[PDB]
C-alpha cells in the first residue's frame, strides 16, 4: 500500500477504511509512523520515586527500562544488552545501581553506561570502546504532573505543546488537585483487538455507554446510570466534546466525580470533589473548578488513555493488528485519605480491571470490529464518525480545541483521525506539520 | 519447612503447608471434597443466585491477587506487591452475579459454556477458631464461548469455610494468587 | 507471483503445483477470484422456512445473515454494522425482525434496512441518511430445489447455468425424488488442510476409497465394503465421472443407495430407493431413475460437496492455506418417514461428522498433503491427475458433460482444476468465458 | 434451584442438581470413583475390546451432542436444537472399536497416546429404580500423536450405570454436551 | 487383557491394569491420595528441599522416557526404543534440587508459578513385597513465567512407594512414558 | 529486502543486524541459500545399520526419508507421494523394503523407485510412466566416520572439502578413537529462538559458560566448574578457537575429556580417555592425540553442532524465524565398555537433553535475543562479534584454520557470519567462491 496517497481517513475524519484494524503491513507501518514518533506513557514519579528505581515499560512494540537517576531525572533505555541482544531486565519493577546481562556477564549502570565487562583486561584489553556500547537510549523523556512519557524520536514537540488544547482540560485534576499517583502494579490483559479500537472509544465515545454497559450500570450502582439500555439522554448541556492538534481529545461528562464507582463509594467522593472544588474556585475559576470534578473520558494520542475521577488509567500495549496487551493502573489524588485511595484503586479494577465487569462489556465489541478489518468484503469498507460534524467549533471563548458542545458525538474520533492519518502519510514532524497547519478548520467545515 | 534451606519457599507458603501436615482428618477431607464439588457444580451451570445462597458467607472476603513480577533477589524496592483483580464483600458479589443475569448483558447470549475440574483437596480445622475449616483445592477452568473461543484458567485456591445459616458451611474467604501475570484469557471474568 | 502468467495448473488440468495448498499469498488472491467470484453454499429452504427465521453462514472468510424475507425471499447480508464495524449476529439461527447492534444500538431489519438508530433526532437530527446505510447485501441469492446459494458478483452466471452439466445429474435426487431436506444443525470442526483437500477429493476421488477406508469398510458394515484394503476392483461400468465448464463435477457410483451407511441400515434404504426408483421410471426414465439411486460423490464448486444417498452435507470453509472449518449437515428425502430421516441424520454424523469414523480416515490425508504445499522442496512439485485423460468424452448422447465412462480415475479433478485455474487468472466474468471457451476440447485431448 | 430467579439455569441442569444434593452418600460416591478411574485406565491403555466387555452394558445409549448457538431470549425458532456426535447403541460402539483395532486403520501408527483426567464426581441412586445409579463427572481428556499433534477435550458427563452380568456395573448411557461448537481438535474421535 | 484380541494394548500396560483390578482397598487409595497431594503442595510452592527429605527414597529411581515413533506393524528393527529425559538416582535428584535453588539460577527470577493437578490415583500392596505400594496417578502440569510464558504437562506415573525412615512413606521409584513425542513446552524441567 | 546488497553481516565479521534472528523474509530466504545449498545432518550408520533400515530427518523445513540400500549405501528421498503429495512415513525409525501411501496405496521402495500402483493395469493400462514417478531424491548424500550428512545442491564442494579445517580437529576422536556411535533416539523439543542462536553459541561461544551456566557448574559436579560465576578465567593456553572457509568452526578446550560431566563420571571418563591418548600418541602425534581428549564446542555449518567428549549432539531443525525444533544425540566411542556408553548417554541427556539442566540456562538467553530481533528499534542494530579480533591468524604450523590462541573470544563467529553473508548474498556455489577467495584475509585483519 502506498501511505503517501491512500486514503484511509476522509477529509475532516468523517470515515476510516474499516482495513486499518486488520492490515499487518499498515500495523507494522504504524511502528514507524505512530509508535516511534509520538509520546508514549511509561510511568509515574509514584512508581519510581527513589534513586535507583526503575520499571519495564512497552513503547511500541519495544521493551524499555525506565530508571529514577541519582540527580533526580528519569532515563529510558532499550531492554536489550549491547552485546549479543539479550533482554536484559526479566521484572517489571525494582531498584538497582546496574543490570547484568545472564549471557555473558556485560553490566550496564542504571544510567544505561556500559561499565563492566567481565574480564575485559585479559579479553578485550583496551580495545573495547565500552563508552560507544551504551544501551540505546529513548531520546526524549518529558513528566506530565508527574506522568513521564518517552518518545524515540528527538524531533517530536514538547510533552506539553503536544498535549495542545487537551492540557487545559486535564490541569485541574492533574495539577491543581494537588496532583496525582498511579496505584500500581497494573493489571495486564491481551484482548484480541486492536489498539486503535478501545483508543477510540475511550477518546470519544459516549454513545456506546448506555447501550454497551447497559448491564453494568443497571447492577452496579454508579451516578451515570440513568442512561442503562438508552432508557434516558443526557440533559443537554450534560457535556461536551474536544479535541486538538496532535490527536489527544476528550468527552466531558460536567459534575460525574463518583464516575463509574458503585455506590459504596459515590456519597464519600461526590462529598470529596465538591469540597475540593468549592477551594479551587478562588484559585483556577468557577468553569475549570468545575473541570477538575467533572467525568473526562480521555486518549492521549495514540494509545494511553484514562477516565479521570473515575480513576481508570490505560495503556493499549500494541502486539499485532489484532491482538493489544491491556495495562490498568487506578489515578487517584495524593490529599485523598489512605484509606479511600486503597478503595478507589480496588474499585478501578472491580470495575475496569482484568475482571472489570465493565471493561468486559466492551470486549466482543472491540474484538469483532477489529477481526472484522480482515475480512475480505469489509476491507475497502468506511467505518462512520459523523455525529456532530458541521456543529462544532474552534477558538471558544471559555473552552479551546474544536469543541462539540454535547456530551454525545464523534468530534473526538474525528481529530484523533485526522492526526493518525497525516502521521501515517508523513516521514518525520516537519511533514505531520505541513499535513496540519489548517487542522482545526477541516474539523469544523459545514 | 525451613524458608532459610528451602530458598524458593515463601513464608505465607510454609505457614499454610504446617496447616495441613499437622493432624490428618480423612472424613473432613470427604466433606470439604463434597462441598467444593457441589459449588463448582453450581457454578458450572451458571446457577450464581443458588451459589450466594448456598455457598457464599455474609463476611465473605473473595480475593484474587496478581503479583507484580520482581528480582528474587529485591530488597530494596517496597512499593504495592500486589493489585486485586477480584476483592470482593458479599454486595460485590451479588452486583457482579447481577451483571451476569442481566438480559442486557450482551456477552451471555449465546449462552456460555463453563466446566470445572477441582483437584488437590486439602482440609484441617483451625487451631483457634473450632469453627473454622481450611480448605485448600486446586482448579482447572474452562470456558468456552461464540463457537471458537476457549479459555483455560489454571489456580490454587485457599479457602475458609465456616458454618452459617441452617448450620451449612458456607465460603468466608477464598485468596487466590493468579500464577500467570499476564492474561491470555481476554479477561478474569470467572468465579475461581 | 504473477497470477496472469504463472501456470499453477498445466494444461488439461494433468498437474497443479503443489504451492496450491500452502501458499498464503494464492489464499489471499483466491478470497477474490475464486471465493468473490462464484457461488457459494449459504443454507436450505427446511432451515429458515418462516419469516424472520435467519442462520448465519461463511462466504470465504466474509459472515452473513441469511434470512427469510416477509415476501417468502431469501436475502443475505454482511455480519457488520454499518457504524463501527462491530459484529451484528453473534447466534447461528433465531428468528426476529430485525438485529440491533450491542456496540451502539444501531437497528436494522430482516431486510438490511437501516431502521433505527438511538436518539437520531437529538444526536443526528436529520442530517443521517439511513436510506444508504443498510447492511452490505451479497448482490445474489438463488435456489436450486431448496438449497439456497450466494454470490458477491452481480455478473455471475445463474445458479442454474453455473451447475452446468453437472444439474442432469443432481435433478434426479434433488428434484424429481420430491426434493430434499438439509437437517441441521451442521457439525462444525477445524481441520488442518486447505479447502482445495477436500473438494478435490469429493469431487472426484473413488481411487482412495479402497485403500484411505479401509478400516471403515472392513468394520462398517457398508454396500461398498467389497473394496476394503484393495481386495477387489468395482466391476466395468460400476460408474462414471464427469465434469462441467464452471469446475462442479461428480462420480457416480450405480446402485449404491445404502451409500456408507452401516447394515442396520442397508435393507431398509435398498428398499426405499428401489421402491422410488420403480415410479420414476415413468416419469424420468429408466436412466435417470437408476441415478437417482446411485450414489453420487460431488463438489459444487468451489467448496460445497456432498454424497448423495450416503445423505453427507459439506461445506469447507476456508480460514487460511493450511486452515479449513469443515460444516456438515445430513441430507434426507421429504418423503421418507420421519423415524427413518433421524437415523439416516445420524449415521450421516457417525460416518463423516465431527467423530465421523470414515471421515477421520480421510485427516491425515488431507492435512500432510496440505502442509506440504508449504514445504520448500515441494513449492513446485507436481501434483498429478493425469488417470483416465485421453479417454474421457464430451457431448456423450447419454451423459453429459466431460465423461470418463469408468467409476475411477481423475476426470473430475482435470475440470475442478481447468476452472481454477482459469479463475486464478482472470479479473473477471467475462476472462473467465474468455479463458473457457474450449474447455471441453482441452479436457478430451489426446 | 428456582430457574424463575436463577435465569441463565437451564430446566434440565436444574434437575440434574437436586439428584446429587438430596441425599449423600459417602461410599457410592467412592465406588463410583473407582468405576470411572477404572474405565479411564482401559480407555488410556486403548483396551477397547475390555472397555466394551467390562464397562459398557448391553443397552447403552452413548451420546454426545453439539447444540446450536442460540440467543438466550429466542423463544420462535423451533428447529433441531442439536445434533449427535455420537448416538450409539453396543453395536455402534462395537463398530467404533473394531475401526480402532482394525490393522488397516493407518491413522493409528504410530500408536496414539492418550491420558484422562476425572474429576468432580458425583453418586446418586435413582429414586424409583432402586438399581440405577447416576454418576455425574468431568473429564479433561489428552490425546498426542505424531510428534506434535495434541488435542485436549474437556466435557461433563452425565451417565446412568447398572449392575449386569456377573454383578459388575456397566453403562447404560452417557450423556455430554459439548461445550465447545466448533471443534478445535482435527476431530472428536476419542471415547469421552 | 487379552492383548492378542486387544490389539493395541502393550504387555506392560495390561501387567499394570491386573495389579488394580486384583483387590481393591479404599484406605490404601485414600491414603496414596494423601500422599500425592502433600507431594504436590511441596512441589508447588518450590520447597524442593523438604520434597527430598519428606517423599523421595534414598534408592530412589526418577525415570522419563520419551520413546521414539515407530510403525505399530514393526517387528524387525530393533535398536533403542526410548531415551531418558530423566533417569535420576537420589544424588541426581539432589544436583537437580540444588541447581533449582542456586541464586546464580537467572532463569529462576522473577519466580516461577507451578501447579499441579493429580487425578485418577489408584493404589494396591505389592504381591511379593508386602510393603511395597505401587500407586498410578496422572498429572496436569501448569508452569507460568515471565507474565506470558505458559506450559502445561500432562503425564500418568507408574509408582512404586515404601516406607522409610521414621515409617514416613517414601517414592522409590517413578516411571513416565511421556506421551507428548515433540516437546512444545520450552523444555521438562519440572519434576512431574 | 536486497540480499545482494544489503550488509547483514558487516566486514570481517564483526557484527550482524539484529534483525538476521527475526525477519521471516529473510528465513525464507535462508531456506534457499542456507538449507537447500548446504550440507545437513541426516543420521549415523549406527541408527541404520541393516538393509531396510531407515530414519526420517528435516532438512530445513523439508521431511526425508533416509534410507540403507541392499548394496551398503544410504539414499535419501522427500517424504511426499509423487501421486497427490501426502507424507509417506508417519513414523521416525523402521525397517522396510518399501513404503506404501495411505491415501491411493502407491507403493515406492527403499530406492525411491515407484514399484507398485495398485490397480494399474485396469486403472493407467501401460500409461503410467512409473520411472519418472520415483521420490524426489536428495542429491548428494556423504559419510564423515559414520555421519551422515545430505545436501540437495549437486554443485557443493564434497563432504570432506566442505568440513575445510575443521576436519583436523574432529578427525583424532571421529576417526582414530576407532569410531564412535550416535546413541537414539534424540530427545526433541521446540524452542522459541532462531537456529542461528545456538548454533552461534555452539560455534564459538566459550564467554558465556562462567556466567550464563553458573548454577550448573556449581551444583553439577563438573570438570569445568572452577568457571561458576566467573569465580575463575580459564589460564592462557587453556584452549584456542578456530573457523573455516564454508563456515564449520569450534573452541578447542585442553584435556577436558570428562566435559560437562558430573563427577560420577569424571574419574572413569579421565582414565578412559587418558589410556587412549597415550596409545595414540604413537600413531597421531602428541598434539593431535591430545586433541582427541580435548573438549570440541563445534557447529558444522549451518545447524548441526555438537560437544565432544562431553558426547553432546544437537541439531537446530529450522521452523521459522523464532522457532526451532532441538534435536539432542548422544555420541559415544565405539571401544567404551556398554555400561559406560549407557551411563555417559544418559548423561548427555541430564545435560543437554528434553530436561537438560545445562540447556535449560541457555533456554532465556537464546529465546530473548531471537525475539528481540522482531523489536522495531533493534531490526537495524549491531550484534557484536569482535572480541580477539586482530589476533587472529592463518597457516599456523601447528593448529590449521582461522585461529585464535585463547580460549575464550569470538573467532568462530565471525568465520560463522562470514559464510552466512556470503551465502545469503550468493546465487549458488560459484557465487559463494568467488564471494570467498579473500577469506581467511577478511578475518585476520587489524
Ligand atoms: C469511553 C469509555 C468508557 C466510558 C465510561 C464512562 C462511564 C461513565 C460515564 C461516561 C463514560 C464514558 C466513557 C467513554
Ligand atoms: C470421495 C469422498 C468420499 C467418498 C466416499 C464413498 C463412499 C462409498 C462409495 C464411494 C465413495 C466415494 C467417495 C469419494
Ligand atoms: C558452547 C556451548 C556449550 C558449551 C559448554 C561447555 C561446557 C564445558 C566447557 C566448555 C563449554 C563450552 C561450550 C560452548
Ligand atoms: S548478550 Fe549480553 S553480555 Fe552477551
Ligand atoms: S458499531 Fe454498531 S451501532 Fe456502532
Ligand atoms: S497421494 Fe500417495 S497414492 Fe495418492
Ligand atoms: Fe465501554
Ligand atoms: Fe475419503
Ligand atoms: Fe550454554
Amino acid at each position: 500500500m502506498n501511505y503517501n496517497n491512500k486514503i484511509l481517513v476522509s477529509e475532516s475524519g468523517l470515515s476510516q477504511k474499516h482495513l486499518i484494524h486488520g492490515d499487518e503491513e499498515l500495523f507494522q507501518h504504524e511502528l514507524k509512523t505512530i509508535f516511534a514518533r509520538n509520546w508514549l506513557f511509561l510511568t509515574h514519579d509514584s512508581l519510581i520515586p527513589a534513586p535507583g528505581d526503575y520499571v519495564t515499560a512497552k513503547m511500541g512494540i519495544d521493551e524499555v527500562i525506565v530508571s529514577r537517576q541519582n540527580d533526580g531525572s528519569i532515563r529510558a533505555f532499550l531492554n536489550v544488552c549491547r552485546h549479543r541482544g539479550k533482554t536484559l531486565v526479566s521484572v517489571e519493577a525494582g531498584n538497582a545501581k546496574g543490570f547484568v546481562c545472564s549471557y555473558h556477564g556485560w553490566g550496564f549502570g542504571s544510567n544505561g553506561e556500559l561499565q563492566s565487562v567481565p574480564f575485559e583486561k585479559d579479553l578485550y584489553g583496551e580495545s573495547l570502546n565500552k563508552k560507544c556500547l551504551g544501551l540505546k537510549e529513548v531520546a526524549r523523556v518529558e513528566s506530565f504532573h508527574g506522568f513521564i512519557y518517552g518518545c524515540f524520536d528527538q524531533e517530536a514537540p514538547p510533552l506539553m505543546d503536544y498535549l495542545g488544547d487537551a492540557a487545559w482540560y486535564l490541569e485541574p485534576m492533574f495539577k491543581h488537585s494537588g496532583g496525582l499517583e498511579l496505584v500500581g502494579p497494573p493489571g495486564k490483559v491481551v484482548i484480541k483487538a486492536n489498539w486503535k479500537a478501545p483508543a477510540e472509544n475511550f477518546v470519544g465515545d459516549a454513545y456506546h455507554v448506555g447501550w454497551t454497559h447497559a448491564s453494568s450500570l443497571r447492577s452496579g450502582e454508579s451516578i451515570f446510570s440513568s442512561l442503562a439500555g438508552n432508557a434516558a439522554l443526557p440533559p443537554e448541556g450534560a457535556g461536551l466534546q474536544m479535541t486538538s492538534k496532535y490527536g489527544s481529545g476528550m468527552g466531558v461528562l460536567w459534575d460525574g466525580y463518583s464516575g463509574v464507582h458503585s455506590a459504596d463509594l459515590v456519597p464519600e467522593l461526590m462529598a470529596f470533589g465538591g469540597a475540593k472544588q468549592e477551594r479551587l474556585n478562588k484559585e483556577i475559576g468557577d468553569v475549570r473548578a468545575r473541570i477538575y470534578r467533572s467525568h473526562l473520558n480521555c486518549t492521549v494520542f495514540p494509545n494511553n488513555s484514562m477516565l479521570t475521577c473515575s480513576g481508570v488509567f490505560k495503556v493499549w500495549n500494541p502486539i499485532d493488528a489484532n491482538t493489544t496487551e491491556v495495562w490498568t493502573y487506578a489515578i487517584v489524588e495524593k490529599d485523598m485519605p489512605e484509606d479511600l485511595k486503597r478503595r478507589l484503586a480496588d474499585s478501578v479494577q472491580r470495575t475496569f480491571g482484568p475482571a472489570g465487569f465493565w471493561e468486559s462489556d466492551d470486549n466482543d465489541n472491540m474484538e469483532t470490529a477489529s477481526q472484522n478489518g480482515k475480512k475480505y468484503q469489509s476491507r475497502d469498507s468506511d467505518l462512520l464518525s459523523n455525529l456532530g460534524f458541521g456543529e462544532d467549533v474552534y477558538g471558544d471563548a471559555v473552552y479551546p480545541g474544536v469543541v462539540g458542545k454535547s456530551a454525545i458525538g464523534e468530534t473526538s474520533y474525528r481529530g484523533f483521525y485526522r492526526a493518525y492519518q497525516a502521521h501515517v502519510s508523513s516521514s518525520n514532524w516537519a511533514e505531520f506539520e505541513h499535513a496540519s497547519s489548517t487542522w482545526h478548520t477541516e474539523l469544523t467545515k459545514t | 519447612i525451613n524458608i532459610q534451606e528451602d530458598k524458593l519457599v515463601s513464608a505465607h507458603d510454609a505457614e499454610e503447608i504446617l496447616r495441613f501436615f499437622n493432624c490428618h482428618d480423612s472424613a473432613l477431607q470427604q466433606e470439604a471434597t463434597t462441598l467444593l464439588t457441589q459449588e463448582a457444580h453450581l457454578l458450572d451451570i451458571q446457577a450464581y443466585r443458588a451459589w450466594l445462597e448456598h455457598c457464599v458467607g455474609s463476611e465473605v472476603q473473595y480475593q484474587v491477587i496478581s503479583r507484580e513480577l520482581r528480582a528474587a533477589s529485591e530488597r530494596r524496592y517496597k512499593l504495592n506487591e500486589a493489585m486485586n483483580v477480584y476483592n470482593e464483600n458479599f454486595q460485590q458479589l451479588k452486583v457482579r452475579v447481577e451483571h451476569q443475569l442481566d438480559p442486557q448483558n450482551w456477552g451471555n447470549s449465546p449462552k456460555l459454556r463453563f466446566t470445572r475440574f477441582i483437584t488437590n483437596v486439602q482440609a484441617a480445622m483451625d487451631v483457634n477458631d473450632k469453627e473454622l475449616l481450611h480448605i485448600r483445592s486446586n482448579v482447572i477452568l474452562h470456558r468456552a464461548r461464540r463457537g471458537n473461543q476457549v479459555d483455560v484458567f489454571y489456580a490454587a485456591r485457599e479457602d475458609k469455610w465456616k458454618r452459617g445459616e441452617g448450620g451449612v458451611r458456607k465460603l468466608v474467604q477464598r485468596f487466590v494468587d493468579y500464577p500467570e501475570r499476564i492474561l491470555q484469557t481476554h479477561n478474569l471474568m470467572v468465579f475461581l
